[PDB]
This record gives C-alpha cells, sequence and structure tokens, in this order.
C-alpha cells in the first residue's frame, strides 16, 4: 500500500492553515487566522516504509485588520522531507515527515490616512508532519495530515516570526 | 484621526504652557513618541521625543525650557513649556513612531498653534 520500491510519484494539497505567536502590529481590529493553504508535491518511495518527498506550500495571507494601524502577512517556501511510513494495514499507512523548509514571508503595515510600508524576509525553517495515507487505487492515493512549520520569519526584519499549523488533504499519483 | 492634540493658544514671553496629544489606540504601541514644531512652510523642527522605556530627549533651542512627558492612565503626552522666548511661536504637532522589525512607520497630528506676546 505504501508505493512499490523505487517508484516516483507527484502530488497536490488543499488545506485549513493556522498561523500561530501572530505578533506583528498592534491593530485594534480583528485578525484573519484560518486561512486557505496549498501545495504541489513530488516523491520517491525506497521501500514500504521510507520515502523522500519535495514540495512547494503556499501557507496563506493573514490580513491584521483595524483603524489606528493595519497591514498583512503572508508565507510560501520550499520543502524537503523524509517521510517514515508504517503500514497499520495492508492498504492504510500512518507516516511522519521530517525536514526543512525555505521560506519566504511578506508584511505590509498602513496607518489609515497616513504612512507604509512593505518588507520581505528570506530564511530556514523545521518542517515536522504527521497523517494517514490510503492507497485507492495501485495509481491513487490519499493522504490527510498535520504540517507544523516553526519561526516563519524574524522579528528583527519584517517584524514577525509566526509558526504555521495546516490540516490538509492531498491526492499523489504514483508512476510505477 | 490618529493623534489629536490640545490646549495652545496666547502665552505672554517668559510664560508657561501646557500642550496635550491623545492617540489612537494606546501609548507604548510607540517608540518613541514626541513633539515637532512647524512655522508657516519652514521645516518641521524636532522639539523632544521620548521613548518606550521613558527615556527623554530634546532640541538645543528647547532644552531647560521645555519638558516631555506622559500619563498611561489617562492615554497622553504632554508638552510643557516654560520661559517661552518669542522664537517659539508655531503649531506644534505631535509624532508617534511604530517600530515594526527594521521597518519605522509614522503618524503626524494636525497640530495646535502657539502665539506669544511681547
Amino acid at each position: 500500500s505504501a508505493p512499490k520500491d523505487n517508484t516516483w510519484y507527484t502530488g497536490a494539497k488543499l488545506g485549513w492553515s493556522q498561523y500561530h505567536d501572530t505578533g506583528f502590529i498592534p491593530n485594534n481590529g480583528p485578525t484573519h487566522e484560518n486561512q486557505l493553504g496549498a501545495g504541489a508535491f513530488g516523491g520517491y518511495q525506497v521501500n514500504p516504509y521510507v520515502g523522500f518527498e519535495m514540495g512547494y506550500d503556499w501557507l496563506g495571507r493573514m490580513p491584521y485588520k483595524g483603524d489606528n494601524i493595519n497591514g498583512a502577512y503572508k508565507a510560501q517556501g520550499v520543502q524537503l522531507t523524509a517521510k517514515l511510513g508504517y503500514p497499520i494495514t495492508d492498504d492504510l499507512d500512518i507516516y511522519t515527515r521530517l525536514g526543512g523548509m525555505v521560506w519566504r514571508a511578506d508584511t505590509k503595515a498602513n496607518v489609515p490616512g497616513g504612512a507604509s510600508f512593505k518588507d520581505h524576509d528570506t530564511g530556514v525553517s523545521p518542517v515536522f508532519a504527521g497523517g494517514v495515507e490510503y492507497a485507492i487505487t495501485p495509481e491513487i492515493a490519499t493522504r490527510l495530515e498535520y504540517q507544523w512549520t516553526n519561526n516563519i520569519g524574524d522579528a528583527h526584519t519584517i517584524g514577525t516570526r509566526p509558526d504555521n499549523g495546516m490540516l490538509s488533504l492531498g491526492v499523489s499519483y504514483r508512476f510505477a | 484621526r490618529q493623534l489629536v492634540e490640545s490646549g495652545g493658544g496666547l502665552v505672554h514671553t517668559g510664560g508657561s504652557l501646557k500642550l496635550s496629544c491623545v492617540p489612537n489606540g494606546s501609548i507604548f504601541n510607540f517608540n518613541p513618541m514626541g513633539w515637532y514644531r512647524q512655522v508657516s512652510g519652514q521645516q518641521r523642527e524636532l522639539v523632544a521625543t521620548l521613548t518606550r522605556d521613558g527615556v527623554e530627549n530634546y532640541a538645543s533651542s528647547v532644552k531647560g525650557r521645555f519638558t516631555i512627558s506622559r500619563d498611561s492612565a489617562k492615554n497622553t503626552l504632554y508638552l510643557q513649556m516654560t520661559d517661552v522666548k518669542p522664537g517659539d511661536a508655531a503649531v506644534y504637532i505631535c509624532h508617534a513612531n511604530y517600530r515594526i522589525g527594521r521597518n519605522d512607520l509614522p503618524v503626524w497630528g494636525k497640530g495646535t498653534p502657539v502665539t506669544v506676546s511681547a
């Protein structure tokens, strides 16, 4: 049920993205912390237990609403992880993903009727995920996972270093 | 409508005044806060500033005559002017800087007029 030994796969994911430790600006309005996240990924399966995968993630744009100051933060990146899986049944796997993300985060803020700025930064963060994967056909599988990414930013540059959690459904095709 | 100033008008030479400015949201959202002064079409002169940690700085033209302060329970920044010279008449303007990592984001008020008699 894990992809056959020495096989390639490609897939995509959609998810509920939520940022945490979101300190940035002292805005007096709401912040919309739940956002659509998305990504593409591809990988290679070594054996039923071990695979490696790379992907791009869009982590979503968080608005900071307010009438004193308002702004936004967004992040995205490229990740590389090892996937370690246990065949809990002969058709369902449970897995963890371990590795890192090269990320770009962008911020903006403005004062209503006044000044504004845009900034961005780049850096590297650890990625951990856990999930289950079900093989629908020998070619198609679906994933449900939670992906945690730490310190997406720098408080000395863009002014925030939030964490991201993302629950996602993914689908992949296997080139067996 | 972010920084709102009050309390200018006429003062006599050698007299005294208190200006006040209340910000949208909280003092301590900013570092520093300050006062500037402008005569019609001349540059904004920095008058005084006050850091989040409460350190105070002054222009040499007002040092020892004016004093900068706040009251957190009032949410108010004050300029106390004493020993007013005729060279201190201006529109006095409240300033407030948001410090967002490496980025500085300034806020300015319309200002309040101060006029001086001999």
